[PDB]
């Protein structure tokens, strides 16, 4: 039974090491969500600091890949940072060679191809992470593209990842069934973040303080993360209506 | 080519002419010699156009990758990356680069990297074929902690003289101002600076 | 080295090659054989830069002998000449090219025909009724153009060859110390010991 | 580090079977159904866009891919394996042909190159076979229209019409009854839509079906005018609306 | 480390056999039968395609018979993809020889070269062998018409008549019975088709299940012609010999 | 089963058992700690005196990287040395290209990626150490702790080795009782106490205390070893607290 | 058990069995002692013969004028590691005109041994070493284990029955450290130390091997009748 | 010294009505010394004809190289290579030796078997394609050939008239070049017949 | 050679003459110097003709693969970056001097590139032996906000200046217009001001004029059946 140890086919045509890498993805017990506005793309993620000895400012699963592209990761931090460093290197190399900023979907494809190689070559293991790339692309507009350990990737109107992804996914599905549009019809990114937090609260059934969340926002020509005080201002606005 | 960078109270300003020659023919009379390697780190190029463009592109790549990992690089760091490329490949390069940038901690800084690939931090720097004719003028007229308007006048007057005497220099005078307020481009035409 | 001549007659190929080896000031030898038997019915004479000539000839000899053993079969003169050409064409774009010119005289046992191939150090191959390398052709070709017939006997070929050598001995400034003459026919290779 | 798996991971078993290839074919069997039909004046290839989530934008996932202006490809099996094969197939069409002969390869030879890549993943050190079967449709001047299937082993076969994946056995029987040597392209598209409906459970419309053709030259898709000999690509992907129009005449 | 997962493809058994070679030969025994027969005035190559379909495009299809050059052809039994790798290498070797010596490569030299490549995969590299057996049909001016076979071990032998693939035991007995030395091509064509008709696992032998080729000096005067038979031409020769 | 026999193999849980076994080697090692203070960091380690024949103060465990970073580790000592050697190469190349000394967060990722790389293949073994490290850069003081998996975070206080539970509890008290912060000199005293308190898990043999520190005011942002009078003062403070 | 097939595999308790097995080879080896004062450092080694016709296997190897070691375990591995030390001592002298510090020599040996414990294909070294030397900070004694662990000590012993000599040195610690400017008495203490590890056999003229290095004493090895004085 | 004029020789190609013609001299020399009067410089691979001037060793090598490549092409493609496609293959093959080139001047001539369209093309030693409608020239008397062709040529000449035009272009050009002559060959090429004619000319 | 590039209102135009030379001799009288990198990115080459051809074809091939990989139409800046980095690596030994022009989703672009790898931006550019003649016309008549018709006129006038005044240039004018939101229109032989006059005499020979030694049929067919 060595077909379960390396990435070769089982008699059912399955790759068990890939399947087990998907399971490692939920080891952090963190849920993330991504949505698109008119002019922006918002990504939120749960933040858990279980040790009082930790410096909470260094605990993060959101990464600034390039000026335009952000990435949230679902999975252990070592594999997350491995993917983050590579994505940063790929994005920089792309700009140097081809003279324009690497698109979000193209970076997603590139990282998905790298992941595919780990499922075919025996000496390399899959990374136990799911990567959600976000940006406001200059051609395609607000963009969400997500990669997994199988080497699969696709664009999203909105998406969710983590142990309780299904609850968040169904909640988002029901909203877009009502509105009948592919995005949040809102002018400001502040209100799109408020939408994202509100619908995560509804789906998970939990309240959040300023330290329980982690937020990333993509606008035209920049991606940035919010501070605790910026998130607090968001939480106050939600509570006041 | 006539290029210079000058530190002042609020930051630093880069200046350049716009003439590019192939022998005595002016191949481009509206060249932009002020090149951006980072938001508030720019450089002036002299020597081989192919070499300095190649170097600048590589530096821009290095600083973009630096920023993604470690945040905004210092002007000293940018100068160091320029130097590494110029020094290690000195046999195959003809490049004279002035690096200028604005930090909030360090404010305006100027570094010059001549042919050999050495680095020199200076209050102001001049380079290019036309710089020879304004060593006297610049040394006599430069003061530390000048205002924005004074520094614009100093560069305008300096490059005006460099253009007047150097056949390899000419066209418009381009300038880029680097301060806390942001990045401002300036342009000055012949009819303005020739009558100074 | 210096003079190498070749003539293809009715039923044989005759190769004539000078005996002198000169190292600048002195003639070190006057009995040097500038040829190698590649196979029982194929002979190669050579001239060019010192050292490279013998090194190249022996290298070719070794390769043809290897082929002969592997297949238990003698390659045709045409096939051998093509192999030699490719080696020289490869050599001319090397770090240090073989500075060697050759003549290949062979009797094709399949077609029952003699064949003479001229190849220079660049890999320039031509099949000829008679040929030479260096300045040898400048002195001898006008005689060969006049007297040569395709139906000549071996004896008539030797006589025409003697006339060529006599003209060389008269008008050439260098003393090449005579020639060793070898005949290639259906029975193989033999040396004419009185010339 | 270093790749220390320099040995074959696919080997012959006592019965003469190559296990990893058989298992790769099993993965193809689980894959979504795709098909191809050849007409007198064209070829059609089709498949279902099995969307993993309704929040996912299935238009961003292309199952039918352009390889050259006159050659297209569809698959059944592992999507990621297909995607990288499309990248390699596009590149090899240039490196081993267009950069040599100044023209795009004929269908059979591009298929031959893709087949070689798949064969090597079956013998080379430290790799598993590709878990896909490809259907490649194309046109070239001297061979006309053609349709090929390529399997995980690297074996390829030309077809008049065929199907691979989930419901291939039933689909091939359906195609045997309908196919003749006098079909026009529109007839082949009609038969393709009929055949594909049988293997689809849920929604059956232009948004859930992916369909492309190899047919007439499209000068409107060339992007430039002025060169008479250049008349445009023969590969064309049908729009969502174009599929729905033909579903009313179904 | 990695040793754990190594099958060791190039080892002897206690009996002195090569595991992977033996198992590759087992694979080949399930492939469609291919037959070669050598006559005084030419060579015949006949082969059976494996259980086909009515929707298979036969006239553009090739799985059994391949051209190596104008004088040499091969019949394949085993993995088709593996065969095409070796076939391309053989085509290149033939051209390398033609460029070097300005003569067409003798048949045996090409056969020895391909056989040596097969041998290497059994002795070094740790890779699986090629699951292919070839029948080589060719002509040169030294030995004339020649038939050879090679198998995954890299061993090759010469033949007057030979079969590879499925039911070789039955096929070889039938060939041994009816073959004679003074036989001609037209007679050999009949023998090959009759042998396939009796050994086949199919219900009946038809044109759509066959690939056929001849190498004849039936080329106008002192030269050799290769003829890869078309589907209609296989249909005609089946009627002529009285099988359909 | 068999999933734990080879590195980089995912178990059906999604776990790398070889990395988890490397943690066991870390837990078997001596206690080492790190304390982040107002303008710097303090490192301390327990050194077990196996015999009287050990020369006092000679077998130094804490290691410097560049001139501003200190590193200490628990577990297989050679593995820790290998990691520090790599760290020194990383720091040298960073300074070579970028001139400025490597920032602590930047340095943290260099070690992190290298340790993570030893979980990607079966041809290598994971590191049998947890490393506590840090120092002062342009943005101030930073303290990090890095595990065999490659996982690392920033810390206010950190502890690893056999007496890590005891140490952690002591560190948590300091965080609660000093929200405004701790001075560098206080942190040295506290570090001595915590190692002495953590020595109860290794009470069979006696030990030797080793302390180092980087502070903006006390050491000019350079890594230095605590020696002589300042070390004795910290030992006395520690001995007074256990009695 | 299932985790001792190679050096690249931890056990479930975090042990490296191949390294532990390499450590076992040292325990089978013949006893060797190391000790030092403030002026000198001494090695004493019990050499082992195959039989009465055979020679006694050499145990002590010179690395430089100021440094050398004694071995216990696989002798060819000691040759490899001592060769590496010779080169490193030599690099220091040629490039920096500097005698290699004994502590730095220990660090280099640790790192060389470590690489063989974390990679596939290789194996750990199967030998233990006692390195003595005199440098700019005086006399030094090091103990090397093929796990990579190098330790600076006043005195120690490795090999079979080394525990007896180690206990003796632990008692005598205060006495032998004070033996300054008297090489003969320091060797006497070492010969008396190694005697606590002997059973059935005693120290003969071709059995005993002694080495010494100090303030004005280059690393020199004594064998044969040169050690009869100490028997 | 100049590799392109050591051996000497010329090639010319012309288009006519439903036909093409390609011709060459037969000389091979070592500078002043005439070595061979039977060195043909035109070769054919199926129905595509290739003339090559320049360094003779490279002429021979390239013929062998293109025979090699067109034979593999045919085995894989299952059809004979066309003039347009072969032209690109020559160009690609020459450029791959950009910084160590074959010292040659190739000329392609042929009729496309499907369209029936006459085709000619020329190259420099490094692969640049000259696709002229009228004529292509190459070799040590290329200046002379340009002069002859420019005045003698007219479009849509019948095969037997094109023969006279190209023959006279070659002959008179060769007689004004020291390193060309010693015989000549002319190929007249139609869609499914090719005639080869050896010309009588002065032998000095 | 004379090549020019001119920006206008809603796009860019490039133009070139049609003479290629070996030394003083005219090799081809109707050469095609306007090369296609991609459907809407075209370039004109001066210098070593094989190098400009080769470099255009290589980058054009890689641009096509890049476009397929990214699902985006190719950008002029990508062609520029790939060309300059390739040329810089070969240190001017690839003698390609190009004017690159085109439209893409970002807008309309016009660049020059030199053999050593340096590039430049401009509204009007000229390259080749007739570049000084062409630039004289451009510097005399260029203005901001040119219309499509004005730009085509200016470009072809600049090429004409090269044709008449530069010996290295001649014959015809080729033009390619790349407008935003439209197909690029290649106008081969846009001007034809150099047709040869009728000759004074016909040089058609009588049949049988040339002396022939031997005739023979050449077998171009493959080995036959039967
Ligand atoms: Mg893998
Ligand atoms: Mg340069
Ligand atoms: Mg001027
Ligand atoms: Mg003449
Ligand atoms: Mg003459």
């Amino acid at each position: 039974g060595y077909d379960r140890h390396i990435t070769i086919f089982s008699p059912e045509g399955r790759l068990y090491q890939v399947e087990y890498a998907f399971k490692a993805t939920n080891q952090t017990n963190i849920n993330s969500l991504a949505v698109r506005g008119k002019d922006c793309t918002v990504v939120i993620s749960q933040k858990k600091v279980p040790d009082k000895l930790l410096d909470p400012t260094t605990v993060s699963y959101i990464f600034c890949i390039s000026r335009t592209i952000g990435m949230v990761v679902n999975g252990p931090i070592p594999d997350a940072r491995n993917a983050a460093l590579r994505a940063k290197a790929e994005a920089a190399e792309f700009r140097y060679k081809y003279g324009y900023d690497m698109p979000c979907d193209v970076l997603a494809k590139r990282m998905a191809n790298l992941s595919q190689i780990y499922t075919q070559r025996a000496y390399m293991r899959p990374l136990g992470v799911i990567l959600t790339f976000v940006s406001v692309d200059e051609e395609l507009g607000p963009s969400i593209y997500k990669t997994d350990p199988a080497g699969y990737y696709v664009g999203y109107k909105a998406t969710a990842t983590g142990p309780k992804q299904q609850e968040i996914t169904t909640n988002l599905e029901n909203h877009f069934k009502k509105s009948k549009i592919d995005h949040i019809n809102e002018e400001s990114w502040e209100k799109v973040v408020e939408f994202a937090i509100t619908h995560m609260i509804d789906a998970l059934g939990t309240e959040f303080s300023k330290n329980d969340l982690e937020v990333g926002v993509a606008t035209k020509d920049k991606f940035f993360t919010l501070s605790a005080e910026n998130i607090e201002e968001r939480l106050v606005a939600i509570a006041e209506q | 080519t006539s290029i210079m960078a000058v530190t002042f109270k609020d930051g630093v300003i880069l200046g350049a002419d716009s003439r590019t020659t192939t022998g005595a023919y002016i191949a481009n009379r509206v060249t932009d010699k002020l090149t951006r390697v980072h938001d508030k780190i720019w450089c002036c190029r002299s020597g081989s156009a192919a070499d300095t463009q190649a170097i600048a592109d590589i530096v821009q790549y290095h600083l973009e990758l630096y920023t993604s990992q470690y945040g905004t690089p210092s002007t000293e760091t940018a100068a160091s990356v320029f130097k590494e490329l110029c020094y290690e490949n000195k046999d195959n390069l003809t490049a004279g680069i002035i690096v200028a940038g604005y930090d909030d901690k360090n404010k305006g800084e100027v570094y010059t990297i001549p042919l050999g690939g050495s680095v020199h931090k200076l209050p102001y720097a001049i380079a290019g074929s036309g710089s020879t004719f304004i060593y006297g003028y610049c040394d006599k007229n430069f003061r530390e902690n000048m205002s924005k308007e004074e520094t614009v006048d100093f560069i305008k007057h300096s490059l005006s003289q460099a253009i007047k005497w150097d056949g390899s220099s000419g066209g418009v005078i381009r300038m880029v101002v680097l301060t806390a307020a942001g990045v401002e481009r300036l342009i000055f035409y012949p009819d303005e600076y020739e009558q100074l | 080295m210096d003079i190498i001549l070749g003539i293809r007659v009715q039923d044989s190929v005759i190769l004539a090659s000078s005996k002198a080896v000169t190292r600048g000031i002195s003639v070190l030898k006057d009995s040097d054989d500038k040829t190698r038997q590649l196979s029982p019915h194929t002979l190669m004479s050579f001239a060019g830069e010192a050292g490279d000539t013998v090194q190249f000839a022996e290298y070719i000899q070794a390769n043809i002998q290897l082929y002969s053993i592997r297949e238990d079969y003698e390659l045709s003169p045409q096939a051998v000449s093509s192999f030699v050409r490719q080696e020289l064409a490869k050599s001319i774009r090397s770090r240090r090219p073989y500075q060697v010119n050759v003549l290949i005289g062979g009797y094709d046992k399949k077609k029952n025909k003699p064949e003479l191939y001229q190849i220079d150090y660049l890999g320039t191959k031509v099949e000829l009724p008679y040929g030479a390398h260096g300045y040898s052709g400048f002195y001898t070709f006008s005689l060969l153009d006049h007297h040569y017939r395709p139906d000549m006997t071996t004896e008539e070929g030797l006589d025409l060859l003697k006339l060529c050598v006599q003209e060389l001995e008269k008008r050439m400034p260098m003393d090449f110390k005579g020639v060793i003459v070898k005949i290639v026919d259906k029975d193989g290779i033999r040396q004419v010991d009185d010339f | 580090m270093t790749d220390r798996y320099s040995f074959s991971l696919t080997t012959f078993s006592p019965s003469g079977k190559l296990g990893q290839i058989d298992y790769a074919l099993t993965a193809v069997k689980q894959g979504v159904t795709s098909l191809g039909i050849k007409a007198t004046n064209g070829v059609v290839i089709a498949t279902e866009k099995k969307s993993s989530s309704p929040l996912a934008m299935s238009e961003t996932l292309s199952k039918v891919s352009l390889l050259t202006p006159d050659i297209g490809a569809v698959y059944s099996g592992m999507g990621p394996d297909y995607r990288v094969l499309v990248d390699k197939s596009r590149k090899v069409a240039h490196t081993s042909y267009k950069r040599i002969y100044g023209e795009y390869p004929p269908t059979k030879l591009l298929v031959s190159e893709v087949a070689k890549i798949m064969q090597e993943a079956t013998q080379s050190g430290g790799v598993r076979p590709f878990g896909v079967s490809l259907l490649i449709a194309g046109h070239d001047e001297f061979n006309g229209f053609s349709l090929y299937q390529v399997d995980p082993s690297g074996s390829y076969f030309p077809w008049k019409a065929t199907a691979i994946g989930k419901g291939s056995v039933a689909a091939k029987t359906f195609l045997e009854k309908r196919w003749n040597d006098e079909l026009e392209l529109e007839d082949a598209i009609h038969i393709a839509l009929l055949t594909l409906k049988e293997s689809v459970e849920g929604e059956f419309n232009g948004d859930t079906i992916e369909l492309a053709i190899i047919g007439d030259e499209n000068p409107d898709l060339l992007g430039y005018t002025g060169i008479p000999t250049d008349k445009g690509p023969r590969f064309r992907k049908l729009t969502s609306q174009e599929i729905n129009d033909r579903l009313e005449a179904l | 480390g990695s040793r754990r997962y190594d099958s060791r493809t190039t080892i002897f058994s206690p009996e002195g056999r090569l595991y992977q070679v033996e198992y590759a030969l087992e694979s080949i025994s399930h492939a469609g039968t291919a037959i070669g027969i050598m006559a005084s005035d030419g060579i015949v190559l006949a082969a059976e395609r494996k259980v086909t379909s009515t929707l298979l495009e036969q006239d553009t299809s090739t799985e059994k018979l391949y051209k190596l050059n104008d004088k040499i052809a091969v019949a394949v039994a085993g993995l088709t993809a593996d065969a095409e790798i070796l076939i391309n290498t053989a085509r290149i070797h033939a051209q390398n020889y033609l460029k070097t010596y300005n003569e067409d490569i003798p048949v045996e030299i090409l056969v020895r070269r391909l056989s040596d490549i097969k041998q290497g995969y059994t002795q070094h590299g740790g890779l699986r062998p090629f699951g292919v057996s070839f029948i080589y049909a060719g002509y040169d001016d030294r030995y004339g018409y020649q038939l050879y076979t090679s198998n995954p071990s890299g061993n090759y032998t010469g033949w007057k008549a030979i079969s590879v693939g499925a039911n070789t035991s039955a096929a070889q007995t039938l060939l041994q019975m009816d073959y004679k030395d003074d036989m001609k091509v037209d007679d050999a064509i009949e023998l090959a088709l009759k042998t396939l008709s009796k050994t086949t696992d199919s219900s009946a032998l038809t044109y759509d299940r066959l690939e056929f080729a001849t190498i004849r000096k039936g080329a106008n005067d002192g030269e050799v012609y290769q003829k890869i038979f078309k589907p209609q031409e296989i249909k005609d020769i089946l009627v002529k010999t009285g099988i359909t | 089963t068999g999933y734990d026999l080879s590195n980089s193999v995912f178990s059906p849980d999604g776990r790398n058992f070889q990395v988890e076994y490397a943690v066991k080697a870390v837990e078997n090692g001596t206690t080492s700690i790190g304390i982040k203070c107002n303008d710097g960091v303090v490192f301390a380690v327990e050194k077990l005196i196996t015999s009287k024949l050990l020369v006092p103060q000679k077998n130094v465990k804490i290691q410097v990287v560049d001139r501003h970073i200190g590193c200490v580790y628990s577990g297989l000592i050679p593995d820790g040395r290998h990691l520090v050697n790599r760290g020194r190469e990383e720091a040298a190349s960073f300074k070579k290209l970028y001139k400025t000394p490597i920032p602590i967060p930047a340095f943290a990722d260099r070690l992190g990626q290298y340790v993570q790389a030893h979980t990607l293949y079966n041809s290598v073994r994971p590191f049998g150490v947890s490393t506590i490290f840090g120092g002062v850069d342009k943005n101030g003081a930073h303290l990090y702790m890095l595990e065999p998996s490659g996982s690392y975070w920033g810390y206010k206080g950190a502890a690893t080795g056999k007496g890590r539970q005891s140490a952690k509890a002591e560190l948590e008290k300091l965080v609660d009782h000093h929200p405004e912060g701790l001075s560098a000199r206080e942190a040295v005293k506290q570090a001595a106490k915590i190692i002495y308190l953590a020595h109860e898990d290794n009470k069979e043999k006696d030990f030797e205390l080793e302390i180092s520190w980087c502070s903006l005011s006390e050491t000019n942002g350079l890594h230095k070893f605590v020696k002589g009078d300042l070390l004795q003062e910290a030992i006395d403070f520690a001995q007074k607290e256990i009695n | 058990n299932n985790y001792d097939g190679d050096t690249v595999t931890f056990s479930p308790t975090g042990r490296l069995f191949q390294v532990e097995y390499a450590l076992e080879a040292i325990k089978q080896g013949s006893v060797t002692v190391g000790l030092r004062s403030n002026t000198h450092a001494v090695l004493v080694a019990l050499k082992r013969n195959a039989d009465e016709l055979s020679s006694y296997q050499k145990k002590i190897i010179k690395c430089d004028e100021h440094m050398g070691l004694s071995l216990a375990g696989l002798a060819p591995d000691a040759r490899v590691l001592s060769n590496y030390l010779r080169q490193q001592c030599n690099y220091s002298s040629l490039v920096f005109n500097r005698k290699l510090a004994v502590e730095r020599a220990g660090h280099l040996l640790c790192d060389k041994a470590q690489k063989n414990t974390q990679s596939y294909g290789g194996r750990p070294y199967g030998v233990g070493l006692l390195i003595i030397g005199y440098d700019k900070s005086g006399a030094h004694l090091l103990e090397f284990q093929p796990s990579g662990n190098v330790t600076e000590l006043y005195g120690t012993a490795i090999g079979a029955r080394s525990q007896g000599a180690k206990t003796y040195l632990e008692r005598t610690l205060d006495t032998f450290i004070k033996i300054d400017g008297n090489p003969d008495e320091l060797i006497k203490a070492g010969v008396e130390a190694i005697s606590q590890s002997l059973r059935d056999e005693s120290l003969t003229v071709d059995n005993l091997s002694i080495a010494i290095v100090g303030k004005d004493t280059p690393f020199t090895i004594y064998d044969g009748e040169a050690v009869a004085k100490y028997i | 010294s100049d590799p392109s004029s050591i051996n000497g020789g010329i090639v010319v190609a012309m288009t006519g009505k439903d036909c093409v013609a390609i011709a060459c001299d037969l000389r091979l020399g070592s500078q002043s010394l005439g070595v061979s009067n039977k060195f043909e410089k035109i070769f054919h691979y199926g129905h595509v004809f290739l003339g090559i001037t320049g360094l003779a060793t490279d002429v021979t090598t390239l013929n062998e190289m293109f025979r090699y490549k067109t034979n593999l092409y045919k085995l894989k493609e299952e059809r004979a290579i066309e003039p347009e496609t072969f032209t690109q293959l020559v160009s690609s093959s020459l450029y791959e030796r950009r910084f160590g080139p074959y010292f040659v001047g190739p000329v392609v001539a042929g009729i496309n078997s499907k369209s029936g369209k006459p085709f000619i093309a020329g190259f420099d030693l490094i692969g640049c394609i000259d696709e002229a409608k009228d004529f292509i020239v190459s070799g040590t008397a290329s200046d002379q050939l340009f002069g002859m062709c420019e005045s003698l040529y007219e479009p849509n000449l019948e095969p037997e008239d094109l023969f006279e035009t190209i023959s006279q272009a070659l002959l008179n050009a060769a007689d004004r070049d020291a390193l060309s002559g010693w015989g000549a060959v002319v190929y007249i090429i139609k869609k499914d017949e090719v005639v080869k004619r050896y010309l009588k000319m002065r032998q000095d | 050679t004379t090549i020019v590039g001119v920006k206008f209102n809603n796009g860019v135009v490039i133009a070139a003459d049609t003479r290629s030379t070996q030394g003083p001799i005219v090799a081809d009288k109707n050469c095609a110097k306007l090369h296609r990198i991609s459907p809407k990115i075209w370039c004109a080459g001066a210098g070593t003709a094989a190098d400009t051809e080769a470099v255009t074809q290589l980058i054009g091939s890689n641009i096509e693969l890049h476009s397929l990989y990214t699902s985006r139409e190719p950008r002029v800046v990508s062609a520029l970056q790939m060309l300059k980095q390739h040329l810089f690596k070969y240190q001017g030994h690839i003698g390609a001097y190009l004017i690159v022009a085109g439209v893409d989703p970002t807008g309309s672009h016009l660049f020059s590139i030199h053999a050593h790898g340096s590039t430049d931006v401009g509204y009007y550019l000229s390259l080749g032996s007739g570049s000084l003649a062409a630039m004289a016309v451009l510097e005399s008549h260029w203005k901001q906000d040119l219309t499509k018709e004005e730009a085509i006129k200016l470009a072809s006038d600049a090429i004409q200046a090269g044709i008449w005044n530069d010996l290295g240039s001649g014959s015809n004018v080729d033009v390619c217009v790349m407008e935003i939101g439209k197909d690029a229109e290649y106008l081969r032989n846009y001007l034809t001001p150099n047709v040869r006059e009728e000759k004074q005499k016909s040089y058609k020979f009588p049949r049988g004029t040339t002396a022939v030694l031997k005739e023979s049929i050449v077998n171009i067919c493959d080995i036959q059946e039967e």
